[PDB]
């Protein structure tokens, strides 16, 4: 049931629920998404084919010539990825378009049989994506990560006052395109709406509308009801709705000319409603008073004469309505204007709206959005249409528009880009309900309205600008040359599209250096999802309310992994099981519920579509592969938790570890710790430093295995079979029959990256784990990359800690550490970093890498080469001379006194400068290799020609193997046909294998078979040359290099480093602290036994700080360890095989209810006594999160290795042998060393280098600097009285130039007198107001 | 020359092209660019600017003076030893 | 200038500059040509722009950008912002002789030292260093002394000693915040990388040992050497100027160490034993014949300060201890026994301190502060004091209160459905029923755990307070106090929603018992907001202080 890698150490487990699910592949949210940016889709419009078939074909000004696309591809990249690495240069491929220029016929209407001329095109470089999910740009490894933005679409927000004694609602909508310009809509505080472009000034809003070639009686029309009344001779009669009169107080009575239903005074009800309603009233005949307060819709002209006696929208009046009655119009259409439940905005906006017709309202428009432009026509239509109705200016992408139409309740999901009028008017619709109170206000931090962008989406979009600019100048080149003599090759210029790409790639705010500290930071830098960046949030933009946790976060990203400071809650990682839709919402699985049982169909939910149903939580107790135990189950729906039977459930949730992020999922107890130190423990899980022996947590949680492996940092095997031969650096393997390919012989070479550099200067390296002669299936893993044990994530090292107070040395946070620890190697690093030396051409003549070199004796020119270069493996310190370098110095004229010199004592004083690389102060290390850079026209020198020697060496050595492995495949061939036409079985083996082809069977098909098998010996032997003078030519080839460079050195310098007082380490749990002291092994405290312990903590920082992990993991390592114990005694007596049998299975059974079974029978006794080697020191034991290891089960297992259950210890003091007057707590914990090394911290300066304009020391430990004392430091002086040294820290120590050199000659001999000046900062303060033309001086006395 | 070959040129296909030796076309490549104001952001964050990133050479160092203040001190001691006309015409040929 | 690699870096006055001058000889050229009045007046606007631009740049609306995509920073910006001249380079600016490196605590030091490594020290006295190997005749000339100092003689070593021997040094930790964040202190030589700072100023500097640095400066001249001493040096700051209570305050493990010793204990070793006085306290103690809890009868001298300033002895025989005998050895004459006799808290060692000094003065103080330290230290580390997760003891009948509320909560939401209650009336309702039962809960788990401990009095029974560690550290006034206890053991209790709202059903679990997922998933926004409260609260804390320094 085991593969190999697992019989070898089988992890014991705890939890109690079964899985469904497996971890999917972590990095598959970057890989995907590169894909659909270059795979070749016929239909699917995605990446560059999207882009293509947006822009061409690109037609002519005059319609006689057009530009055709056909198709593109990708060809094969000049430099391997280690080649971009060590040259510096970006891997990536060139992109090659075929394209087709059609001429048009002048004559014939549309004749396209003049000129069709198509060609290849080369269109820029794109870079590449490595397997492992990341770009190589200039040569380092970059990552891009995700940005989550707000979706395209339909917004409909309010503010409600915010400033107001009123406190009114103010209610806005605003629309928000993939590419294009914004368009917003708003209530004014009078109920007036208002129109915004781009968010440049208010209009009233009816504008748009006048815009859009509608009338008055149109936009009344559309908007609000119209109302009747008849007149007959005397009578006025309105046409009745009852439900229209809802909510009023009575004026009159209202009979239906039957019977009275509203008398005076009577309030009106439901029940006077439902009256009429049966009643069927339908006409009433309404005093006169009544009309007086309406409003009239249509424009009522007079008949007779054709004059506008009432136009639309005016309050009517008692003689207008005697003049509408005396001009013969039976029939008034006013307005419906009923309170709050129906909303008078339009008509009001109207009435302050100043424009009348269309052209006016474009004119508006016009000079609104171009001020001080005379608003001619065709400039003002053109403004409109390109504004919001024109393809190539406005797109609503799909997203877009499936959003907006299913914000407005629409059944189509696919649409144009454009805007189309009825979109328009369809949300000012929408945004007077929500303001009558039908509709709800939308909420902007839903992930149903935020959506991510992953490095697909945002190339395509850059290759696309690119294009478009492109664009412009192909389409002026088509108009006005000579269409004949041209090729398509000459109109385009690559230099715009790789312009845009390389700077996307190399400058953009989300590509960003990879962190390899270790896989674990890999994989969680790789899986970002950032809402600041380009389109996106900023820092001071962002307010409380877009930093918090939303309900909809649940399985989605994760609540406890977001970084501290200023960041917060803007960066956050994608928790475990979460994916993205087509469209880009995240989206989280759930198990389908059918009618009270739990299946096993998984269905990924959004976050919209989730809120609708009732799911389940992840530990209720389900029942025997059916429904739940319980009658009454936990569930959540709509946002909120409750209670609910079992009938009413419809999903579940998959595992207990669907919230959390990767980081956090690897913290063993975290259901005991607070949200606050989890975040901590979570962040610096990240930094810590990979040592030199890797070791396995005996306290795990079972997700570093998937970690490992996916990470991309191990040697993964390929196919499978058995290990023919391993070397420190290489592993081949001879593969199974099985899956042996029928072609080829079953071969593979897994070479091993050893001590190259990282990013943070550590050491990469990979040691092969398999041994000689073993068997390897598929998938499991062969090399161990940086920071990962047999197969397993091992990020630091696991100790014995006591928790106890020691004589103040662990004060607050601080830790004891015992010799023991430095004298094992534990914590100690391996730092591998770069040093270059570059020699130029200078204008006095070009400087040259020499060993001889003036003014040093043999003494430090003892490592150095002939040609001036280190020896590998010297061993220099702080210093040392690393590589000779003299420049050409000018002519020196030196005061009398060096002229007397010279003429006494006859030195030549040779004109020549001494610049040579040199270690940097402190640093001290092993060369591990250099390499040297030639320009084309220089002459090679002596060492730089021996290691393209030895390189040449190397290359030979390796392509013979890939040369071997081939002819052995095509030999089996030829062996699997000539025995197919006659069976030679022995004497074919006996005779020399190469002279098989001098030899022939009968004329059959055989022997043609058997010649054209013979051509390919011939080219595989030219295979061989031509790949060997690739090689030959690429290393012997001068490399080019930046303009004015000779040539280039470098130096690679390997530093071990121990620990330290001064260092920081950490544990899993977000407790922090720095070495304090180390002390001899006597001084320690001690056991019974006398073991001393390895490391001291202080109790008073649980209690307060509140994470309670530390002491049940550091209970549970004590358990596990005493398993080892008993394992290795068992073991140190030379054997006993039945009973190792039965106490491994015994303690692996041991689980209360766990589901992992370990059937130990089935193994065979090698097997097992190999597992009791890797268990000899100690069981590892596996803790998933919030599926926990409960106390009662780690009291058991303490039990059964003979340790006292309360897990507390009698402890010894080491220094007088007195005990300790209680038991104190003692155990294993894993600990970890972080990069916050003392080594690269201190600093100190007395004097160097200072500033050029300013004339004050700089700043930062490389430039030798000084530190800054602020303004808040010179506050606190003042607030003393030392007035004496205040003005010692403002002008002899940076900027009284004068000064600070006359102090210095001063307390050189012994004088400690100020003497001060004036600040340079302020003089220079001075003359900058005086260049402002404001006269500014001292007045003197 | 560039969109033919379908990658970079040389400069010495360059130089081919143009009839010009090589030497003159790898001068103009290096007189070409032009120069770098002095407040780009150099930090991801723009708090720090190339600016306050460069260093003053004109300066020498109080090492430097302390030592050239001695160096006279010394030769004025050793030469007030010498005997006076022969001090005296080392002091009036070295300018001393 | 030049850079390095051949090209060159240029400041934007030059460009603002060159195109003023264009324009302006482009009009002279104009005006001595007879040009159209449209095009000089053309002109005559772009000249008066680009002064405009040169003077200050954006004001007049449209900033013009650089070659690269940036406005070009003009005069008027080179003066008024936060990195203009006026804050950045003229009020607060880089300092020579300085140094910075990570801290870590010392406890062997006295109050007015500091442990400087040995580096940083040759590096920051360079100059002194070369001044006294020349005194000494060691080095004949500067540059003999600089190879003399770079390759690490022995008599540099010994000259270093002799040099910052009385040479105080100046210590910092940003952000200063009021005027204790600078401290001057005596040097002590260490090796290492580290700083080793004092714990009883880590009060006043806001510091903890988990990563810290501080920043080092040297003061030169006399002046400045004499008002480190006498101004700046820790030992003359004891007393805070905001009020006026003192700020050295022993803490955590003093505090701890000195509970331990003090408190007192039923019938263990040394029962009503009679002492000639606390030496023969510590000679019984140390040699396991009696314990620090014993109650016992001990002869004590008191000194009292008379009406003019003598000292009176008293004697007497007291019923004390064996822990508060040891202890009494350390306090200065001419306080009151009463002291010491009883079990010390932390606001009793603090009155201590502060009626240490209101009676003698500075240096019995100092002094006794210290003294206090090392023992505190020194008993604490006797004691062995830990934490093992069955010190968390949980009440017997939690879940009967749980059970009782949650069906009683049952019963008020079924008469909901009968109409009777509205939703604010069940909404407070349930919230009032929660807070009550979170109410009983802490107290049973007090009652069980503070005073809980069963001994035999030589017979019968007896009950005493416990000796609990996580008590301990909750009455000593350590570092726990009562609301993290109540959630350790307790239930964590009422959550609210992200803004307002106040959760309806509460967490009943506690850190011992584990939370499940949805009880996580909810503490996390309270969580969170807290986090991003303090990170975007520090901001307006510096603005207001920098308005009011200002101001006065
Ligand atoms: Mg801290």
């Amino acid at each position: 049931v085991y593969s190999y890698t697992e019989k070898k150490r089988i992890r014991k487990d705890f939890g109690k629920r079964p899985q469904v699910l497996d971890v999917p592949y972590l990095l598959s949210i970057q890989l995907d998404s590169f894909q659909k940016f270059i795979e070749q889709d016929p239909e699917g419009q995605y990446g560059l084919e999207a882009a293509f078939r947006s822009v061409f074909p690109i037609q002519s000004y005059s319609g006689n010539s057009e530009l055709q696309y056909v198709s593109y591809r990708l060809g094969e990249p000049v430099f391997d990825v280690q080649e971009c690495q060590i040259r510096g240069v970006t891997y990536s491929a060139p992109l090659r378009v075929k394209l087709r220029l059609v001429i048009y016929e002048r004559e014939a209407p549309e004749g396209t049989v003049k000129d069709i001329k198509e060609q290849e095109v080369y269109m820029g470089e794109i870079p590449l994506m490595t397997d492992n999910g990341t770009f190589v740009i200039n040569g380092t490894e970059r990552v891009i990560v995700s940005q989550l933005h707000r979706s395209p679409g339909v917004f409909f927000d309010s503010d409600k006052g915010k400033t107001h004694s009123s406190g009114k609602v103010l209610y806005n909508a605003r629309i928000i395109p993939y590419r294009g310009s914004w368009l917003d809509f708003e209530f004014d505080p009078k109920d007036n709406l208002f129109v915004r472009i781009d968010r440049r000034r208010k209009l009233p809003a009816t504008i748009i509308l006048r815009a859009l070639n509608y009338t008055t009686e149109q936009i009344l029309d559309l908007f609000f009801e119209k109302v009747i009344f008849e007149i007959r001779d005397n009578k006025l009669q309105m046409e009745l709705v009852p439900e229209r009169l809802r909510g009023e107080t009575a004026s009159f009575d209202i009979e239906a000319n039957g019977k009275v239903y509203v008398e005076k005074g009577r309030r009106i009800t439901a029940r006077h409603i439902r009256q009429l309603e049966k009643d069927d009233v339908k006409l009433i005949e309404v005093p006169v008073e009544y009309i007086a307060g309406k409003v009239v819709a249509k424009d009522y002209i007079d008949e007779s004469t054709g004059e506008l006696i009432c136009a639309a929208n005016m309050e009517l009046s008692l003689d207008l309505l005697a003049k509408l009655s005396q001009s013969g119009h039976k029939r008034i259409e006013t307005l419906f204007t009923n309170d709050l439940d129906h909303g008078p905005y339009i008509s009001e906006t109207l009435r302050v709206d100043p424009t009348n017709d269309r052209l006016s309202a474009l004119v508006e428009i016009y000079r609104m959005m171009r001020p001080g432009e005379p608003p001619t026509r065709e400039a003002a239509e053109s403004l409109f249409e390109n504004l919001f109705f024109s393809e190539d200016r406005y797109d609503l992408s799909a997203v877009g528009r499936m959003k907006f139409n299913r914000s407005l309740l629409r059944e189509e999901i696919e649409g144009s880009g454009i805007l189309s009028k009825d979109d328009i008017i369809d949300v000012m619709k929408k945004l007077i309900d929500i303001r009558n109170g039908k509709g709800e206000v939308d909420d902007i931090d839903h992930l149903g309205n935020r959506r991510i962008r992953s490095v697909g989406e945002m190339a395509e979009n850059q290759f696309r600008v690119g294009l478009v600019r492109v664009e412009r100048a192909v389409k002026e080149r088509l108009s006005l040359g000579d269409l004949d003599t041209l090729m398509p090759q000459d109109m385009i210029n690559a230099k715009p599209i790789s312009a845009a790409v390389k700077e996307f790639f190399g400058s953009s705010q989300l590509s960003q250096f990879m962190d390899q500290n270790n896989p674990l930071s890999e994989i969680t830098h790789k899986r970002r999802i950032s809402a600041l960046g380009p389109g996106g949030l900023t820092r001071e933009r962002a307010g409380f309310e877009v930093r918090d946790v939303h309900p909809t976060h649940y399985g989605r990203v994760c609540p406890i992994e977001t970084p501290e400071g200023p960041n917060i809650g803007l960066i956050n990682s994608l928790s475990v099981y979460a994916q993205t839709n087509e469209y880009g919402f995240l989206e989280t699985p759930y198990r389908k519920v059918t009618d009270g049982v739990v299946t096993d169909e998984i269905h990924y939910l959004s976050a919209i579509e989730e809120g609708n149903y009732v799911i389940a939580q992840a530990n209720s107790n389900l029942d025997e592969e059916g429904h739940f135990v319980e009658d009454l189950v936990t569930c959540r729906s709509k946002g909120e938790s409750s209670l609910f039977s079992r009938d009413q459930v419809d999903y579940m949730d998959v595992s207990t570890q669907q919230v959390v992020s990767v980081g956090a999922s690897l913290i063993p107890f975290l259901e005991h710790d607070d949200a606050n130190r989890a975040l901590m423990g979570a962040n610096m899980q990240r930094q810590a430093v990979p040592t030199l022996r890797a070791d396995k947590p005996l306290v795990g949680t079972g997700m570093e295995r998937a970690v490992a492996v996916d990470s991309g940092v191990t040697a993964v095997a390929k196919r499978g079979g058995v290990v023919q031969y391993v070397d420190a650096s290489r592993i081949v393997i001879k593969v199974n029959e099985d899956e042996m390919y029928p072609g080829e012989a079953g071969i593979d070479i897994y070479n091993l990256t050893k001590y190259t550099r990282s990013n943070q200067n550590t050491c990469i390296n990979q040691m092969p784990c398999v041994s000689l002669g073993e068997p390897v299936e598929r998938g499991d893993v062969l090399a161990d990359g940086p920071s990962t044990d047999l197969g397993e994530l091992a990020l630091g090292q696991n100790m014995r800690v006591a928790f106890m107070p020691w004589n103040g040395y662990n004060f607050e946070d601080s830790i004891l550490v015992s010799e023991r620890v430095v004298q094992e190697d534990r914590f100690t690093t391996i730092h591998i970093q770069e040093l270059a030396c570059v020699s130029r051409d200078t204008k006095l003549g070009p400087e040259e890498i020499t060993a001889d070199i003036p003014n040093v004796g043999e003494a430090a020119l003892s490592k150095l080469d002939e040609s001036g270069i280190v020896y590998i493996g010297a061993e220099v310190t702080g210093g040392d001379i690393l590589v000779g370098k003299v420049t050409p110095k000018g002519e020196t004229q030196l005061t009398p006194e060096e002229k007397l010199l010279r003429a006494i004592f006859g030195e030549k004083a040779s004109d020549v400068k001494d610049s040579s690389l040199r270690v940097p102060n402190g640093v001290s290390g092993t060369v591990i290799d250099v390499q040297v850079f030639t320009r084309d026209g220089v002459e090679k020198d002596k060492r730089a020609l021996e290691i393209e020697e030895m390189q040449l060496k190397q290359a030979k050595k390796d392509l013979s193997e890939e040369l071997q492995i081939l002819e052995a495949g095509l030999f089996s061939r030829i062996r699997a046909v000539l025995v197919a036409g006659g069976v030679e079985a022995e004497k074919l083996d006996k005779l020399p294998r190469d002279r098989w082809l001098e030899l022939g069977l009968t004329d059959e098909e055989k022997q043609n078979q058997l010649e054209q098998l013979a051509e390919q010996y011939d080219e595989l032997k030219h295979e061989f040359e031509k790949k060997l003078e690739a090689k030959r030519r690429k290393i012997t080839q001068g490399d080019d290099l930046a303009p004015g460079v000779l040539k280039i050195v470098k130096v690679y310098l390997a530093v071990k480093r121990r620990i330290q007082p001064g260092d920081k380490m950490a544990g899993r749990h977000g407790n922090k602290g720095v070495i304090s002291k180390i002390n001899p092994i006597e001084d320690m405290p001690y056991d019974e036994n006398g073991t001393p312990v390895d490391i001291v903590l202080n109790p008073l920082g649980v209690p307060s700080r509140m994470n309670i992990g530390q002491i049940l993991e550091t209970h549970l390592g004590m358990a596990a360890k005493g398993i080892g114990d008993k394992i290795n005694a068992m073991l140190k007596q030379q054997q006993e095989v039945a009973k190792l049998r039965e106490f491994i299975q015994r303690a692996y059974d041991l689980g209360a209810d766990v589901r992992q079974k370990v059937d130990l029978s089935t193994f065979s006794d090698e097997e097992v006594m190999r597992l009791a080697e890797n268990l000899r020191k100690g069981m590892p034991i596996a803790t998933p999160v919030f599926d926990g290891a409960k106390e009662a089960e780690i009291k058991e297992l303490l039990k059964l290795g003979d340790l006292p259950t309360s897990g507390q210890i009698r402890l010894y003091d080491g220094r007088t042998g007195e005990q300790f007057e209680r038991p104190v707590t003692v155990g294993y914990m894993y600990m970890l060393k972080l990069n916050h090394l003392v080594d690269d911290k201190m600093h100190a300066r007395s004097t160097g280098s200072y500033s050029l304009v300013t004339q004050q020391p700089l700043g930062g430990k490389a430039q030798f600097g000084g530190q800054r004392f602020g303004e808040m430091e010179v506050w606190a002086l003042e607030a003393y009285g030392a007035a004496y040294t205040l003005q010692e820290m403002l002008t002899v120590k940076s900027d009284d130039v004068n000064g600070r050199t006359k102090m210095y000659k001063n307390i050189v001999d012994g004088n400690h007198q100020m003497e001060p000046g004036m600040p340079e900062s302020f003089n220079v303060l001075l003359k900058e107001i005086r260049s402002l033309g404001i006269n500014i001086e001292l007045e003197d006395e | 020359m560039l969109q033919e070959m379908g990658r970079e040129p040389t400069p010495e296909e360059l130089a081919e092209r143009m009839l010009m030796p090589e030497d003159k076309i790898r001068k103009v490549l290096k007189i070409a660019k032009e120069p770098i104001s002095m407040e780009t952001p150099i930090g991801d964050d723009e708090d720090s600017h190339l600016g306050d990133f460069i260093e003053d050479t004109t300066l020498e160092l109080p090492l430097d003076s302390a030592t050239t203040e001695s160096l006279r001190a010394a030769t004025h001691d050793v030469l007030a030893g010498l005997t006076a006309r022969e001090a005296k015409v080392l002091r009036m040929r070295f300018g001393i | 200038v030049p850079l390095d690699g051949g090209r060159f870096a240029t400041s934007d006055l030059n460009d603002l500059y060159r195109r003023v001058i264009n324009r302006n000889n482009r009009l002279k050229r104009l005006l001595d040509l007879a040009a159209p009045d449209i095009i000089v007046r053309n002109e005559k606007r772009m000249l008066q722009e680009a002064v405009d631009a040169l003077l200050d740049n954006g004001r007049r609306g449209r900033a013009i950008t650089g070659s690269n995509k940036r406005p070009l920073k003009s005069l008027a910006d080179m003066i008024k912002g936060k990195q203009g001249r006026f804050r950045q380079n003229l009020l607060g600016k880089r300092v020579d002789y300085s140094g910075r490196s990570v801290i870590t605590v010392g406890p062997y030091l006295r109050l007015h030292q500091c442990g400087l490594p040995k580096k940083m020290a040759l590096e920051l006295f360079k100059p002194f260093i070369y001044g006294k190997l020349e005194l000494r005749g060691l080095a004949t000339t500067i540059k003999a002394a600089k190879k003399m100092v770079e390759r690490e003689e022995a008599v540099v070593w010994d000259i270093l000693d002799e040099v910052i021997r009385e040479h105080p040094v100046l210590l910092n930790r940003a952000p200063t915040l009021h005027r204790l964040g600078i401290q001057a202190f005596e040097p002590v030589l260490i090796e290492g990388k580290a700083i080793q700072l004092h714990p009883l100023v880590c009060a006043a500097y806001n510091a903890d040992f988990d990563g810290d640095q501080m920043a080092v400066h040297v003061p030169l001249t006399l002046e400045a050497q004499l008002e480190a001493r006498a101004l700046m040096m820790s030992t003359n700051n004891i007393l805070s100027p905001a009020n006026g209570e003192p700020i050295i305050v022993p803490s955590q493990d003093v505090v701890l160490g000195l509970y331990y010793m003090t408190r007192d204990c039923v019938n263990a070793k040394g029962e009503g034993m009679v002492l000639t006085g606390p030496k023969e306290a510590e000679r019984l103690y140390r040699s396991g014949l009696a314990s620090l809890h014993a109650r016992v009868k001990v002869r004590i001298t008191e000194y009292e300060k008379d009406a003019n300033g003598e000292l009176v002895a008293k004697t007497s025989l007291k019923d004390t201890t064996v822990g508060r005998a040891i202890l009494w050895m350390i306090v200065p004459k001419g306080l009151p026994y009463s002291i010491v006799n009883q079990a010390l808290g932390k606001k009793a060692i603090s009155k201590m301190l502060n009626t240490c000094y209101r009676i003698l003065g500075l240096k019995p103080t100092v002094i006794f502060a210290d003294q206090i330290m090392y023992t505190g230290f020194a008993y604490a580390a006797r004691s062995g004091a830990s934490v093992g997760i069955d010190d968390m003891v949980i009440p017997e009948k939690k879940h009967e209160i749980i059970s009782e509320a949650e069906a009683e909560v049952a019963e008020i939401q079924e008469q909901f459905q009968s109409g009777l209650v509205t939703a604010g009336e069940r909404y407070n309702k349930v919230i009032d029923i929660w807070a009550a039962a979170n109410d009983r809960v802490s107290k049973a788990m007090m009652d069980n755990l503070q005073t809980e401990t069963v001994i035999n009095r030589d017979g019968q029974e007896e009950k005493q307070v416990s000796f609990n560690s996580i008590y301990m550290m909750a009455d000593s006034g350590a570092r726990g106090s009562a609301a993290q206890i109540r959630q350790l053991a307790g239930m964590r209790g009422l959550m609210a929603k992200p803004d307002g709202s106040i959760i309806e059903t509460p967490i009943t679990a506690n850190f011992r018992e584990g939370l499940n997922v949805l009880q996580y998933f909810i503490s996390t926004h309270g969580a969170r907001k807290g986090l991003a409260d303090t990170a975007l609260k520090t901001a307006n804390s510096g603005y207001l202080t920098r308005r009011l320094v200002d101001v006065a």
